RNA sequence: GGAGAGGUA
């Protein structure tokens, strides 16, 4: 039996440590993204993976929204995607983001 | 308390558009400070939402022309 | 914000502008004071400081000193973010070749400057020398020399031809190039000379060289001069604590090749002789070979431990690259996982939560309620509070809980139902509680199965789980409309103990006021739970408008359906709980309830179900003994008289009577026979052993013992487990197939001795290897076809349109294995059906056929009806609402704005689990005999002989609808003509389905022309009997002599010419093929149809994956290309040519035929296109290309379907349908016409038909397509949105390609958006995205 | 942080 809310967070890619030895979280695996996507359910899946594991700044507002009872969210963009923006990049490969 | 929400979406009869009107509905209960039109039992927002879709009291349309009509007196509150 | 990704080449300019600096010394951390080097791999000077706004010196460390740089150490004083976003650059002392654009199969170099790719590599690892121009002498432009050869070449040739070596060379080659130019040499050509390897290898040269003008990339960039490095942040220096650092290989690849730079710098500095020079840039050269992707090279470099380190495309690539493993599923905070107990007192929509869980999930919902009460003004002592828990908070937890839905998950969430929501009730354990219906749903046992927890946080999260996800609105399977939440295991057993009657139990005869009445009797003891009793009971029937009518009547039943009857809603029949009520019979009651009130009442009643079962299941007290496992008491007397049976064969093979062969079948054939009656004998004393007086004499009933009452009753366990209990268990197979002679003949009541323990020992450990293997396989089936269908999502109204596809009952020979109406419940209709009263309207055409108009169908007895598919929609990006048909989740169409590709292919994934790895016509039920494709005639016995291929027979009942088929083979003789009447058990026809006959027509004397002894054929004449036989030597059997004539047999008369065919004007003479027997004469009378001469003549998940695949079969059963006579040509090089005349058109389709195979046409025989030449299985690619796409699809829909009925699993139809449509999905230009497309270009369907479709506006000609089948796994790669690809398998090839295309992917399918992390454009997001198309356009 | 071994469903 485990449990965890806020924890630690790993090094390279922002993401909650896993295991129970560490206070780490559960893992979203894709499988169950796709059964997310089956429903209609979209709302909550862009958050299970924007706003609870990745996004910095989106957790830490959402924390505090939601300690001022005000529940919302303010997206904005994954960290791992900057990593394999990054680590793509290192080759010769030049890829951007357009208008 | 909800158990389902069949009737509500007999109401409003796209099941998908349901969940945006109703959240709609709650965040002007939560963080604005509306009021529920049907008497609330202890109940969480989202579930007293639903409730007023069920009656047929609220749906999209009225939503939206109430909002224009409160907008307008808004803008009608500055003089 | 941002739109769309781009993706293109980097230019060594375009490089040093990303960078923040220049790295130089490859030392990275002191190991004493732990402050970064001068300017080494890491660094502050060149990506940023160490600590927030602290200068590294520290002379400022405050952030008012914000943007200031350092005096001494030249630091940006920011935050340390920068860190992880500031990129250095490496300058390279030589010129390199990056790795990608030249092992990449095929290399963007080597057909871009077009040398073989051997050469390029001995170019590129300084072992060889090539020209650069090479004019003004006897060289050409680009000749290779070994060493020895350029040292002659430029002894006798000092001018100054330039041939240099290796990185360089090559960059000026590819600099030295004009690339639209080239374009129209080849372009010219390309016109002709020649158009059977060069027309493709040009045209893949020219479609890369206009790839290169269209974009914006020169070509020698794939030669990196200045080579960029990772940040250091994302490749952190973790240490181990015992004073050392880990491996952290990334930092050590770019150690080595820093090394190798400088020393390369060094000796360039020093002028060193050449061969030095020229092995260190080859050791540079292998550097970055390892830098960029280790192991494409023909030896990995390994620290330790002999694994090959992490290149940068090994952090992409694969399970553990970012793609599959941080980017499309992460880990995620507010989570929980324990294991999961029963429980069975909960609702249906509610489960338990244990308090600890609980309290650490909603720990922020806690912090927030508690500083709104007062009661902690700061959040330190409100997490004291929490951590300490005062008496108060668990109150506070209760008023969060309130209405808070969760999610619930099981580790492998196969289809949409394993992931669902409900509502949390606090427990006072440490065990997740679960509702014991829903244990289906998710395929959890209780045997320590774990399930996970998440929150959904913000408020539309909440709704959307609560109107989507809450469990009682999954109650319909998406893959059919079967309820999923049938009562399992243990109330169907309580149920079906309940709803019986023994013959003679206590209180038998009364008669009762209704069923409380009888519930009070049997609770006070004095009637038995199960006795006939004439009972009053009032049905409802809503028959009306919607209006209840109550009726009252004298039922005679029995008191235990009584008692049930006071739980089930107003409006069913009563005789719905009138029978014993086995796990059919719920399954159908709980259908019924749904599809008659609605959704409420079928939940509670569900519950009320389980209720019920548990308890009267628990007052049964059905335990199982040692007592019921009966043997039936004749089972030693049958296997000992099996013995003697076997004995006695084995005594005949033992004089050699019989053969080996003979005997081993025999043996087992009786067995089998022994296996059978022990069996059937077994459960006959078993289901009826209860005799029991009638308080008469004496009587018989259904057996209560305990063992069957749980098998019958669907319980647990068919009849196969019962024989393997009671009688003997069969006979067991050796590994390879074989089966043993001796069977096992102990039960398991009775002991298994050794070796029969042994022998079922090894099937068991078969059965458990093959479950592993066989889930291992089918995971990567799913998530293929997921990848394919993923981008499709039901996205308009109405397309408008009339083409659809003929649903009609499927017939495998036998009985109809499907009806009609459960394979078009639920499809909307293409054209209005007419009643067979013809010109009867008895449908609308665009009607959806839900159950009361298959009722109509059914009682009208219709047979095929024109239904709208997903395969001809002629939406673009998606499918229209009518076309799909209706949800099969819930009662109604679907709703515009859904992802159905995705519950397409979780629905086909789901059950694969489950499946396996590895005469005369005999008419069986009275009705009219038609028969379609008839070219018959009459033969001498007065019935009819067929001379068609395609003829088919239909056995009709006296309604006029179908009710049996089967194939008639060519030439086989039919006791019936056309349109009789058939009587039950007939048989019908018959034919010699081993040899080939040389059927002839009509009458006549019949002349051996053109066939001569000695040369041509041989006299083998019979010599068992003596009759006139002569036999065809084959072109391979015959010498020279006989080679040119062809052998031919032409019917004449008494007066010696040839009678003509009937009808037509072309004589009548039949082409002997070779090895023909003939035994008939020259010119001896023969009728009509008889015989000239003779001629002699897997099922498992692998079957599904290749039948999806698209792979071509084995052995291909060629067709017929196109409509016309047919005829020979040259012969017997290694195979057969054939020719095809069309009536009037051109006649250049010709093929080759291995001789293996028996073409069943002759050549003067015309052919229409689509007629099968050879037999065996039909590839898809043929079938699409001539028969159509309505073809291909049935075939692909009947094959798969019949793999899946045959393990008895329910599949509807679209599922399939939608696969399909996403397969065939790229076309193919014949005729450009006044379009754009070049001529060969393979382009998305949907471009070319708007294209088209817009052009006729105007008064321009559009282009001419045809469609082209790939399978799923070349259909997903061959993808417009390039991230998808990427995201699917083989990244490194796709993104190399598109990286020198230049491609820009636009973010539309639901994988992306994933990525990004933005709303999908499938459920709810729909309308967003909508909006967000609207604003922009 | 990465490898290797064992285990559960
Ligand atoms: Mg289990
Ligand atoms: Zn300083
Ligand atoms: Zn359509």
């Amino acid at each position: 039996m485990h449990a965890r809310s806020t924890g630690s967070y790993s090094l390279v890619t922002q993401q909650p440590l896993g295991g129970k030895a560490q206070f780490g979280g559960q893992r979203f695996g894709e499988m169950e993204v796709w059964a997310l996507e089956a429903y209609g359910a979209a709302y909550t899946l862009q958050e299970m993976l924007t706003v609870k594991s990745d996004d910095v700044n989106g957790r830490t507002k959402m924390y505090k929204n939601i300690v001022d009872g005000n529940h919302q969210m303010e997206p904005g963009m994954p960290e791992s995607f900057n990593v394999l923006l990054k680590e793509i990049r290192s080759l010769g490969i030049n890829i951007e983001l357009e208008d | 308390a909800r158990v389902t929400v069949q009737d509500a979406v007999e109401k409003i009869g796209n099941r998908f558009d349901l969940v945006l009107v109703a959240a709609r509905r709650a965040r002007q209960m939560q963080v604005g400070g509306k009021d529920p039109l049907v008497p609330e039992e202890n109940d969480k927002t989202t579930v007293i939402a639903l409730r007023e879709i069920e009656e047929g009291l609220i749906n999209n349309q009225i939503l939206d022309v109430r909002e224009r009509q409160e907008q307008q007196e808004q803008e009608a509150a500055e003089l | 914000e941002f739109d769309a990704i781009k993706i293109a080449l980097a230019s060594p300019d375009m490089i040093r502008s990303w960078s923040f600096g220049e790295v130089k010394k490859p030392e990275t951390i002191n190991y004493r004071t732990f402050k970064p080097e001068r300017d080494g791999l890491f660094c502050a000077r060149i990506f940023g400081p160490v600590k927030d706004y602290e200068c590294l010196c520290g002379k400022y460390k405050r952030l008012k000193h914000r943007g200031v740089i350092c005096e001494k150490c030249g630091v940006e004083v920011t935050q340390t973010k920068v860190r992880r976003e500031r990129m250095g650059h490496i300058e390279l002392a030589s010129p390199t070749a990056h790795i990608w654009f030249l092992k990449s199969l095929p290399s963007r170099i080597g057909l871009l400057l077009d040398m073989p790719l051997r050469d390029i590599e001995r170019v590129l690892y300084f072992e060889s020398y090539v020209v650069i121009e090479g004019g003004m002498t006897n060289l050409e432009r680009q000749q290779i020399l070994t060493e020895e050869q350029y040292l002659d070449a430029l002894e006798e040739f000092g001018d100054e031809f330039d041939a240099k070596m290796g990185a360089e060379a090559i960059q000026a080659l590819l600099k030295s190039m004009d690339l639209e130019q080239e374009c129209e040499q080849l372009r010219e050509e390309l016109n002709e000379t020649n158009s059977e390897t060069k027309r493709k290898k040009l045209t893949k040269r020219i479609k890369l060289l206009e790839a290169f003008v269209q974009s914006g990339n020169k070509p020698e960039w794939m030669i990196l001069t200045v080579l960029p490095v990772l940040p250091p942040d994302l490749r952190p220096l973790v240490p181990l604590d015992g004073g050392r650092f880990a491996t952290s290989d990334l930092n050590d690849l770019y150690r080595r090749v820093i090394n190798r730079n400088n020393r390369l710098k060094r000796l360039l500095d020093l002028a060193a002789p050449d061969i030095i020079v020229r092995n260190e840039k080859r050791m540079l050269q292998e550097a970055v070979d390892a830098l960029l992707d280790n192991g494409r090279r023909g030896r990995a470099i390994t620290g330790s431990n002999k694994r090959p380190l992490k290149s940068l495309a090994d952090m992409i690539k694969g399970k553990q690259g970012r793609f599959r493993q941080n980017l499309l599923g992460k880990r995620v905070d507010y989570s929980g996982r324990s294991v999961i107990t029963v429980g069975p007192y909960l609702r249906l929509h509610q489960c338990g939560l244990p308090k600890k869980m609980a309290l650490e999930l909603f720990k922020p919902f806690i912090y927030g309620k508690l500083e709104l009460r007062g009661l902690a003004t700061t959040i330190k002592a409100a997490k004291k509070m929490v951590e300490r828990e005062e008496a108060v908070v668990w109150d506070i937890l209760d008023e969060v809980i309130r209405e808070h839905p969760v999610l619930l998950n099981r580790a492998p969430t196969l289809h949409r139902l394993g992931i669902q929501a409900f509502e949390p009730v606090l427990i006072e354990g440490k065990a997740i509680q679960l509702h014991p219906l829903v244990c289906a749903a998710y395929n959890a046992d209780f045997d320590g199965d774990q399930m996970a927890v998440h929150v959904p946080l913000t408020l539309e999260a909440q709704l959307e789980a609560r109107a989507l996800m809450m469990s009682t609105n999954n109650i319909l399977s998406p893959a059919n409309g079967e309820p999923i939440i049938v009562p399992s295991q243990d109330v169907v057993l309580g149920l079906y103990y309940m709803t019986r009657d023994c013959v003679n139990a206590k209180g038998e005869g009364m008669v009762l006021t209704g069923p409380k009445e009888a519930e009070r009797l049997y609770r006070s003891g004095l009637a038995s739970l199960h006795a006939r009793v004439k009972v009053r009971i009032t049905e409802y029937e809503k028959d009306a408008n919607g209006e209840l009518v109550a009726k009252t009547s004298l039922k005679d039943t029995t008191v235990g359906r009584a008692i049930l009857w006071m739980i089930v809603p107003k409006g069913l029949p009563y005789s719905i709980v009138n029978q014993a009520l086995g796990k059919k019979a719920i399954s159908k009651m709980l259908n019924t309830c749904y599809r008659i009130l609605g959704l409420k009442p079928t939940v509670i009643f569900a519950d009320q179900i389980m209720y019920t079962g548990f308890a009267y299941a628990a007052r049964s007290g059905a335990s199982v003994g040692i007592d019921d496992m009966v043997i039936p008491e004749k089972k030693h007397e049958i296997i000992s008289e099996a013995e003697a049976e076997v004995a006695e064969i084995q005594e005949q093979f033992q004089s050699g009577l019989v053969t080996a062969g003979e005997r081993y079948n025999k043996v087992i054939d009786i067995w089998a026979a022994a296996n059978d009656r022990v069996s059937k004998a077994m459960m006959d004393n078993l289901q009826t052993e209860t005799v029991i007086n009638r308080d008469g004499q004496e009587e018989k009933q259904v057996s209560f013992n305990s063992i069957y009452m749980m098998a019958d009753s669907g319980a647990r366990g068919s009849a196969a487990q019962i024989r393997q209990l009671a009688g003997m268990r069969g006979l067991m197979a050796k590994p390879d197939g074989s089966i043993i002679e001796t069977p096992i003949t102990a039960n398991f009541r009775e002991g298994l001795n050794v070796l029969q323990y042994f022998i079922s020992t090894h099937g068991a450990r078969k059965g458990l290897a093959d479950t592993a293997l066989k889930t291992a396989n089918s995971g990567y089936l799913t998530r293929r076809l997921v990848d394919v269908a993923q981008d499709l999502v039901v996205t308009e109204d109405d397309c408008g349109t009339h083409e659809g596809i003929m649903m009609t009952p499927v017939i495998e020979g036998g009985d109809v294995k499907e009806p009609l109406r459960d394979r078009v419940l639920g499809r909307v209709t293409a054209e209005d059906v007419l009643k067979p009263g013809t010109a009867d309207i008895l449908v609308p055409r665009n009607t959806l056929l839900h159950e009361q108009w298959c009722d109509l169908l059914e009682e009208n007895s219709v047979d095929a009806v024109k239904v709208r598919s997903v395969v001809s929609c002629d939406t673009d990006f998606g499918v229209c609402a009518h076309c799909y048909g209706r949800d099969l989740a819930r009662g109604h169409i679907i709703n515009k704005g859904e992802a159905i590709g995705v519950i397409a292919a979780q629905s086909i994934g789901e059950p694969g689990t489950q499946l396996t790895m590895r005469s005369s016509i005999q008419v069986k039920n009275k009705g009219s005999i038609k028969l379609s494709n008839v070219k018959s005639v009459v033969n001498s016995s007065g019935k009819l002989v067929i001379t068609s291929r395609n003829t088919e027979l239909k056995l009709i009942d006296e309604f006029g609808r179908t009710k049996e088929s089967y194939k008639v083979p060519y030439g086989a003789v039919l006791a019936k003509g056309d349109g009789e009447q058939v009587a039950g058990g007939e048989t019908v026809a018959n034919w010699d389905p081993h040899t080939m006959p040389v059927i002839t027509e009509v009458s006549g004397f019949v002349r051996f022309t053109d066939m001569i002894d000695g040369q041509t054929i041989t006299r083998q004449t019979d010599e068992l009997t003596g009759l006139s036989s002569l036999v065809v030597l084959d072109s391979a059997e015959r010498t020279a002599g006989g080679k040119d004539l062809r052998p031919a047999l032409k019917i004449v008369d008494a007066q010696g010419n040839d009678v003509l065919i009937p009808g037509t004007d072309m004589p009548a003479q039949y082409f002997l093929p070779g090895k023909a027997i003939v035994q008939l004469e020259d010119g001896v009378q023969i009728s009509s149809g008889d015989t000239l001469a003779r001629i002699p003549q897997t099922g498992g998940l692998p079957r599904v994956a290749d039948l999806f695949e698209a792979r071509r079969p084995k052995e291909p059963a060629i067709l017929a290309e196109i409509s016309g006579i047919v005829s020979f040509g040259k012969e017997t090089k290694g195979k057969r040519r054939l020719v095809i005349t069309p009536v009037d058109g051109s006649d250049p389709y010709e093929e080759m035929i291995p001789k293996w195979r028996q073409l069943n046409v002759f050549e003067g025989e015309r052919v229409e296109r689509g007629d099968v030449i050879s037999d065996g299985p039909e590839a898809p690619h043929d079938i699409l290309r001539l028969r159509g796409v309505h073809a291909v699809t049935r075939y692909i829909v009947n094959e798969v379907q019949d793999v899946y009925r045959l393990q008895g699993v329910k599949i509807n139809d679209k599922h399939i349908e939608v696969i399909v449509r996403q397969m065939l999905r790229k076309a193919t230009i014949v005729n450009a016409g006044s379009s754009d497309f070049l001529e060969g270009e393979q382009v998305e369907y949907s471009r070319v038909k708007i294209a088209n479709r817009e052009l006729e506006a105007n008064g321009k000609v559009g282009a001419t397509y045809s469609r082209d089948l790939l399978g799923i796994t070349k259909a997903s790669l061959a993808t417009e949105s390039f991230i998808s690809a990427a995201s699917f398998q083989e990244t490194t090839r796709v993104l190399t390609e598109a990286a020198v295309a230049g491609k820009r992917d636009e973010l539309r399918g639901l994988k992306e958006n994933v990525i990004v992390g933005r709303l999908i454009p499938a459920g709810t997001g729909y309308a967003y995205h909508q909006d967000r198309m609207r604003r922009r356009a």
